[PDB]
């Protein structure tokens, strides 16, 4: 995900 | 004047790679999908169309129950989506959100 | 595929009612933002003359329910729903809402 | 709510 890992 | 109509954004549980092939598709960087996601139970995704790959992203809720992707939070899923039609979705690349379109 | 036609947002729980009241079938439904419990999901359902509530449990694992049968999604919830009764009280069957052009319901900007 | 008080 971009905003989280 | 707002007329109560669902919200054409939502998919339910269409797997991550269901989403991608659908969004691959799409004519314009920014076309998007909020889906329940299926290796997370209980988390919505919201996945969008940018160049020739689909990004995700994990929406979070807080204690007090706002919605938010990054530091600015909503009160509504709807807020969330419409702010993030003039404002990236991304801190890392310039990505707004636009319907899918047919 | 196709968008879900039962996925409302937040709108007020009277609006809710508003909207469903105008539907011909009982179980005609749909599943909301909760004002009262902001983070939270109801769904409202038709029956007969009123319009029922049910507040969308949530547990430690993220897995949502009404009552002890829990799910990975309301797409199941729903769906579970559609061929089991949404409710312990009544028999009362989820099915998709109807289009009812002449008889539109607003909500405030 | 018919679910909780
Ligand atoms: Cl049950
Ligand atoms: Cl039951």
């Amino acid at each position: 995900y971009v905003n989280v890992p | 004047m707002i007329e109560m109509k669902p919200h054409p954004w939502f998919f339910g549980k269409i797997p991550r790679a269901k989403a991608e092939e659908m969004l691959s598709k799409q004519r314009h960087d920014g076309a998007f999908l909020i889906r329940e996601s299926e290796s997370a139970p209980g988390d919505f995704s919201l996945s969008v169309k940018f160049g020739n790959d689909v990004q995700h992203f994990k929406v979070l809720r807080d204690g007090a129950g706002k919605y938010f992707l990054w530091v600015v939070k909503f009160n509504s899923l709807n807020e969330l989506v419409d702010y993030h039609r003039s404002t990236s979705v991304s801190r890392n690349q310039q990505i707004f959100l636009r319907d899918i379109e047919q």
